[PDB]
């Protein structure tokens, strides 16, 4: 909705093409959009994500050409890829570490948003769509991990299908359905393959709309101050054309990232992963050190904080006539922890967009971050003391932040003065 | 009037009907295939089982624990009082659905030496580590830290029930028929 | 269970510039064959890889010959036959002996500190070391606390951490007193149990060090390839980065 | 480019949504486009195609959940689906006959276009994209047929991979690459699965653009006369809003079609297919009655018409110093037969759009159709006389039509008078 | 090779309202077991389907009992054991005997006319008939043209069209003279080779007719289901069509 | 001037380089895996082969025909002017690459009893029918109607070459070593 200048055909081929299918025009308007000059490094994550999506899909399709979705072969199938396919070893590792990179990115992408009010109107739709993506990603990432059919793979599946068994009433039905049987078996594996393939495209599709949406409202900047929409004149003062200005730093950053990424995939590919998955899956034995994928740890932490001995759990249990016991509470706690984050556009009552100008906010925000880290850290620890407690306070603070703090700070906080214009800040 | 409107509503009606007729099977296909629905009944030779030993066997795709308990084991089981338990139900298919989690209602024999049950944590699914493990001389599920006693009863953690005991019985001297 | 101590052996392949030692790997293969193979197997390792570059790199003839010791069951035939390099080593002989195919990878030896994995970050996962340690870890005399309660058939091991332990060795809370635990694997080595051709020393210490390195390759055959791929990727990028950086700096310099 | 009027939010939710993501607006403009009143039953095929795409994709994903891409299992894998999966038998059959329906459609879709000048400017892009789809479809359909790993499946694969071995020089390389080895084996199967999955989405994507393009030029009608673009007034006289007028016609037709479709899938599912594919694939025996999929027959016919004994072949072999022998000629002949069809917007020199007003055209056009049918018919016959000849004349006429007749008729024909407006015709 | 003649048997299951005959299928199973099974197999047919609805529909106990005759290498054990209904019939006993699992779908009996497949369009593919014919098609006396040239091990058959034929029976161009050809399958039938409980006639004609029908089910077990699904689908649509038609007519009627 | 332009072109340059470095492996991965690349050499016992019999064997995933020709067969083979053949080359790996399609150059023995070749039509791939079929008393490829004579030479159809003969030799009295 900003004052820019549209596409005009030059070459004959162009005029010919444009009168029939303005596909070049579109690409233009997409790559030419005026973008705030002040954008910092926290805006590169979107692209880093993009890249990950493609990386994952191509390496995926490739791997799919050598993988065999079926218990008896599946694992062998993968070692085969490692030992035989040309550059198989490097492809496997790339796809896997690709996932980590993929998440490391979204968390940065997400937190960036929380801190700068990028979810705050009018950017609501963007945020919601983004959440959908987030969900999809995880769903995907889970099935993927299952494929290799190793220890962490089997059990992990056993447990995640379990979460659905937690729903009251329908729950057992829903679970048997997912499993295609009484236990996690081939039937499960097979259907996960079909879905692990499918989802990424669905993601891709959403990502489109994600872009379409933030393209319809203009991008947000570190100051939370919009771009002046009154004259091409002043607008240019607040922005610069996307191409080549950003297109380049994106590529620039993209490089630096990949540098480190490859460093890992080259030198320490197995760092971010669980050694137990190099153990063929065993239906009669759960590894004593079973731990989820780091990018799941926090939500895992939360789920297990709530044991049958937790006061709230108990209260809950009693008041609900037993219907909501620990198990199901834990499940609710988890999906809930996510759900609240989705409602953040509505729990944050402050009308000040950028968090750079909210002195109190800044404090709880960083606690949130610290928490997320802590949360992750603990999911990796045992259920014994003091962890059980730590996890509890941690989970506690989480909801605290979305359900209480933000709503309050909205009325209570004394906000600082946001610059009058992006220009103003830029020049600074 | 409602001459055309009737048609319009009779139409949209059939539409919906069909639409669902499509959806169902797309869904149902995921349910257990006729090969999976071949619920057998296995037989377990338990002659080579000294006391203090757990026998882990596959059945219906999940593990099944068969422990020949020690005196030590049988003792603790009988010490505990129903009301100290987190789950009161015996969760035993062999006996009444109302039974109580008494150590006597958890075994197959009267001597309480033969504990047979699904090695499937009732929390989310794992097979709990046995061999007298955890705070209660039973099993410990490493997935979310749930403890079970020597009778297979939940005593601590998110798990909400005691390990179920499947239809089972000695068919003879050294053989149990699960299922 | 839990985690424990592992001797930090300085293997040739560690570090970004690390590479296998052809001879060592060879020695290893001998140890594996002459000792380990007796109970263990390597079902995901195609014999013919013994030939491939970046590992033991043995002459196709030797390999072909080696493969002969194995009594495989033919795919179509159903009968038996000699082993061809196109066959994978066999499954573990001993029912409860684990497959060593991925062992050097299916174990971590360096944990923490504080459960922060910062120890792995600088020392690696430590699978080979762990293996090493396990082989080294059979002491002559059981730890005192279980002086008369050693389960029959198992053996105390200083590195193994998932074995059973006599009640007499658990503290007030069930935790184990001993550094290690009881493993079902009777000590496998014994000074000079293998006569290395070139006469290299066959001290239990060495053998273990070697067979490990072998087992490390066995599990990560394409290691070197991977690392070489590494430098490359880094180079392109390190450069491409510098260039792109300037390119950027210059383009933006024209606005602010 | 016709006059009309765009969506305008009414409900609050709408006004809220529109200011952020006008996705509802788009849907509107897509479903409300003014469309010529005269459109007849030959315009329904586009939708029949749409349906097929979806049908194929859903039934596909489903099947994918039970199929095992690997020689030893693959075939069993499918009988399993037939005998065990709930409604598996009806899903398999639906996917398969789905393909036939899918082609039956495109041929009608295609010929409809050829007859009405729907490819003549400005509709060029549309046509090209459509061709891409056509190619993709076949590409897909082929791999799919491979999956069941039956007789026709193996050999068919063997042969199609062969076509690439025909290219001079690179050819053997390219072929080994596709096969992943010296012969058609697992490696091939496996990669085909990954690609059979992938392509349909790519198709879907093109189909989007296909629509986007014909939406940018307005649809064509039986008269070849454009819609009046001078006033909302007269434009309405030439058209009617897509919704609900056509949307219904579409659904109506769609029903009739499905009626017959299901009739087939219900009562004679194995009619359109080859009995030899219920034979497990055998690498040491080519069934004596090996025949391609009817929807391939014509292009197959053409390819085998050219034997080492055909004059043109020889001339060619001579002139090319051997390089272009029979084998490669046959290949060229085939892909060529398609390629010419793609260039049809440029070989047809007549400036009269609708073929309804080209007396001479009509004749050769129907011969073309008759030919296509004949062509198909013969691919099903032996290489003996008189077939060899028939196929030859047939193939001959094919190129004749695109490379000669059309070009000529452009200058020679004396075209009839096309109505002044669509309105005029409609009223008639 | 080519195509040939096939007796057009009016089986109970043909036609849109066709359905298997439980008893026939049963008789068939007996013929298959008592005669065919000797050399052939049905590796894609799970025995337990003998029980499923829409086919022979035998009582689970009988099935369980029947399954006992086979001997199967058990999946884990590797040792042998009686057959369970969860097992598929065994592979063909006779190395070169084809698997009858999908035969009836794997063969066409009605071809043309003029290679237009219009004959199939009204008579079906004719697999069961073909099978029927093949069983029926063993004549006592070889056709004269090959009165002293019968390849050893083969038998002339009136319906089989892919067998070899003595040169003495090829025309000026190599084409055969005989209606059929030489098959490697010795005539299996023989009036009253099987004792039907209810005493039904065991004329070679009958047996063939039956075992075919059985084999038809064996290959298309979910036939009836498929056809029932049919009616349904047609109904919805036939109606939905009529409605949609009016709906359309009405809507368009308001413009012209 | 070309100070910045140099950079821009040195940059885009590195870009391309990398881009391709990516593409290659994405492509190469499809090439034969190290396991396929295990080109063996099989052995065929041919004792049970009377004359007039073809032995079809798998090798490198493709069929291999081994026919012990009849006199009738050996006769016609020798009864053809090389100048009448479509392919002149013997396509025999055992002998020189320049050899001529003389029936003598197509067999392994001098009597011409042993015809060994790849049962792989040179057109598109199929395994041609045997049992003396065709228009030249040889093999007929039903895929596109190609005829081969009793020496395995192409005589009619799109096929452009005579069936290739692979490295082969009698290793002894009743055994041939393909490869
Ligand atoms: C969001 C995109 C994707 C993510 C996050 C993802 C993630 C993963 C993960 C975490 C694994 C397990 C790695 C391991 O083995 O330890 C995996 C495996 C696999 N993925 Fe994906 N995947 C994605 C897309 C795809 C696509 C599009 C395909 C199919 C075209 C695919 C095919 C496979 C296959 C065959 C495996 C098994 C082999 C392997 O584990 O490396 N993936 N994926
Ligand atoms: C497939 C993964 C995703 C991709 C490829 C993606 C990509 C992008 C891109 C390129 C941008 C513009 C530049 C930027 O500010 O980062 C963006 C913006 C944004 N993304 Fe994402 N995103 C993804 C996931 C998410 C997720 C999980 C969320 C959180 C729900 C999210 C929330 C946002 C928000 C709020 C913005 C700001 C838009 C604005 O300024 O109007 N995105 N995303
Ligand atoms: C994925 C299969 C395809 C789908 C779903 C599709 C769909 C459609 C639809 C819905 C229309 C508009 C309504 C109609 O006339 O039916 C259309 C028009 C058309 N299609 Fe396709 N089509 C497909 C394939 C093709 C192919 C293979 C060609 C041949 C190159 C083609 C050429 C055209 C042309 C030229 C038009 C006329 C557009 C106009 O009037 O401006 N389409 N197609
Ligand atoms: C353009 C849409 C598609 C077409 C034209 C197509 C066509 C085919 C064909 C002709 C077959 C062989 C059917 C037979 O057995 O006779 C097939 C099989 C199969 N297709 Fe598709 N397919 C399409 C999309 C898909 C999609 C999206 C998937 C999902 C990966 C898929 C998965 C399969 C599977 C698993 C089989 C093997 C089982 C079987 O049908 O026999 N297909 N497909
Ligand atoms: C009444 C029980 C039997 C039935 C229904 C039956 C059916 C068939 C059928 C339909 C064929 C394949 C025809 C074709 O290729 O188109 C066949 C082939 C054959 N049958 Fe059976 N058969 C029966 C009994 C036997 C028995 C008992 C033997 C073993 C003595 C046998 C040996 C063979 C052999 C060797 C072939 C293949 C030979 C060839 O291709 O010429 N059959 N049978
Ligand atoms: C077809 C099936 C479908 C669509 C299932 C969809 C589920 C989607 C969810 O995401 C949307 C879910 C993946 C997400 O919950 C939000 C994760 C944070 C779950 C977190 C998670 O991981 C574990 C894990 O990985 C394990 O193995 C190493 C083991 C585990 O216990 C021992 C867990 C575990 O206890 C939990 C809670
Ligand atoms: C990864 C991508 C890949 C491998 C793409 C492959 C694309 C291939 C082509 O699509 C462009 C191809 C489908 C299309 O050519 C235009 C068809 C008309 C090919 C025609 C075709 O079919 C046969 C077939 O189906 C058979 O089995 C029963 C057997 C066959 O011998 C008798 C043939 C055959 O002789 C021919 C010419
Ligand atoms: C417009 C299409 C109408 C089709 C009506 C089809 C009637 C098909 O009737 C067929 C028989 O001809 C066939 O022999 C058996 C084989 O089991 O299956 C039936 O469904
Ligand atoms: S599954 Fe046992 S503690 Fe969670
Ligand atoms: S592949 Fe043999 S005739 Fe074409
Ligand atoms: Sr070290
Ligand atoms: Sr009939």
């Amino acid at each position: 909705g900003i004052p820019h200048d549209h596409y005009e055909p030059r070459t004959g081929i162009e005029k010919w093409l444009h009168s029939r299918l303005p596909i070049v025009a579109l690409a233009y308007d997409t790559i030419m959009i005026p973008t705030p000059r002040n954008l910092n490094w926290m805006w590169i994550w979107g692209v880093v994500l993009a890249f990950c999506l493609v990386l994952q899909i191509v390496t995926g399709i490739v791997l799919a050409m050598h993988y065999t979705p079926h218990v008896d072969l599946a694992f062998a199938s993968v070692e085969h890829i490692m030992r035989n396919v040309n550059g198989g070893f490097m492809l496997r590792y790339l796809h896997a570490n690709g996932a980590s990179l993929f998440f490391i990115a979204v968390y940065l992408h997400i937190f960036r948003g929380l801190y700068y009010g990028s979810y705050k109107a009018p950017r609501e739709v963007t945020w919601i769509v983004g959440m959908l993506i987030y969900l999809a990603m995880m769903a995907t990432a889970f099935m993927g991990y299952v494929l290799p059919w190793g220890q962490m793979s089997f059990w992990g599946a056993t447990v995640i299908t379990g979460l659905f068994g937690a729903i009251p009433g329908i729950g057992h039905s829903i679970q048997t359905w997912l499993l295609g049987g009484p236990a996690v078996d081939n039937a499960t594996l097979n259907r996960f393959f079909s879905l692990h393939y499918l989802l990424p495209f669905v993601i891709a599709a959403l990502v489109a709309i994600h872009i379409w949406a933030f393209h319809s409202t203009g991008n947000n900047n570190p100051t939370g101050v919009e771009v002046r929409r009154t004259s091409k004149a002043e607008a240019q003062k607040d922005t610069v054309p996307f191409w080549p200005y950003f297109i380049i730093k994106d590529v620039f950053a993209l490089a630096v990232v990949l540098l480190v990424f490859f460093a890992i995939v080259g030198f320490m590919p197995n760092y971010l992963g669980h050694p137990d998955n190099y153990i063929e899956a065993n239906p009669l034995r759960t590894p004593a050190h079973i731990v989820p994928e780091w990018y799941f740890l926090p939500f895992y932490a939360i789920l297990r904080a709530f044991t049958a001995d937790v006061w709230v759990v108990q209260i809950a249990n009693f008041i609900s006539f037993g219907i909501i016991d620990a198990k199901f509470f834990g499940v609710l706690a988890m999906f809930g922890a996510i759900l609240v984050m989705a409602l953040v556009p509505w729990l944050d009552t402050s009308p000040v967009r950028s968090g750079r100008y909210r002195p109190m906010f800044k404090i709880y925000f960083w606690l949130l971050a610290a928490d997320f880290v802590i949360l992750t850290w603990v999911g990796a620890q045992q259920t014994t003391f003091p962890y059980d407690w730590i996890s509890l306070i941690a989970s506690a603070y989480w909801f605290a932040y979305f359900l209480v703090i933000l709503p309050i700070l909205g009325a209570i906080e004394k906000p600082v003065a946001p610059p009058a214009t992006i220009e103003e800040d830029f020049n600074a | 009037g409602t001459r055309r409107d009737f048609l319009y509503y009779a139409t949209a009606g059939a539409g919906a009907v069909a639409t669902g007729a499509a959806v169902w099977p797309l869904i149902n296909q995921m349910n257990p295939s006729a090969d999976v629905q071949a619920l057998a009944s296995i037989f377990v030779d338990v002659s080579s089982v000294e006391p203090g030993v757990q026998l882990t066997v596959k059945f219906l795709g999940k593990p099944i624990f068969i422990r020949r308990r020690t005196e030590a084991d049988i003792e603790l089981g009988r010490s505990v009082q129903l009301g100290q338990l987190v789950d009161t139900n015996a969760r035993n298919a062999n006996i009444d659905a109302g039974a109580e989690a008494t150590d006597q209602n958890r075994t197959l024999d009267e001597a309480g030496e033969w504990l047979v049950m699904w090695g499937v944590c009732t929390h989310l699914g794992c097979s709990p580590i046995g061999g007298v493990s955890g705070d209660f001389g039973g099993w410990f599920c490493p997935c979310h830290g749930s403890h079970y006693d020597s009778a297979g009863r939940i005593r601590k953690g998110p798990a909400p029930e005691n390990l179920p005991i499947p239809l089972a019985k000695f068919i003879d001297e050294t053989t149990i028929q699960l299922g | 269970a839990g985690g424990g101590h592992v001797e930090d052996v300085p293997f040739s392949f560690e570090g970004p510039f690390g590479t296998f030692d052809q001879h060592q790997l060879q020695r290893g293969l001998q140890v594996y064959t002459e000792v380990c193979a007796a109970c263990h197997g390597m079902k995901f390792v195609p014999i013919r890889s013994l030939s491939e570059p970046g590992g033991p790199e043995l002459p196709e003839d030797q390999v072909r010959a080696y493969a002969t010791q194995f009594t495989v069951t033919d795919e179509e035939t159903g009968e038996d036959r000699e082993g061809k390099p196109t066959d994978h080593f066999p499954h573990s002989a001993l029912e409860n002996a684990p497959d060593l195919s991925l062992m050097a990878k299916a174990r971590a030896g360096f944990h923490g500190p504080m459960g922060t994995g910062i120890s792995q970050l600088f020392n690696g996962i430590g699978g080979p070391e762990y293996i090493y340690s396990v082989l080294t870890g059979f002491p002559e005399e059981p730890p005192k606390c279980a002086e008369g309660h050693e389960p029959d058939g198992f053996y105390y091991n200083r590195a193994f951490q998932n074995g059973s332990v006599p009640d007499t060795c658990k503290d007030a809370n069930g935790v184990k007193t001993t550094a290690g635990s009881w493993i079902a694997m009777p000590p496998p080595l014994m000074d000079d149990l293998v006569e290395y051709a070139d006469g290299h020393d066959a001290s239990v210490h060495a053998m273990a060090e070697d067979v490990s390195a072998f087992l490390m390759w066995a599990a990560e055959p394409k290691l070197m390839a991977r690392k070489q791929a590494g430098f490359t990727a880094v180079m392109f990028l390190t450069v491409l980065s510098v260039l792109l950086y300037l390119t950027n700096k210059r383009l933006w310099a024209g606005v602010k």
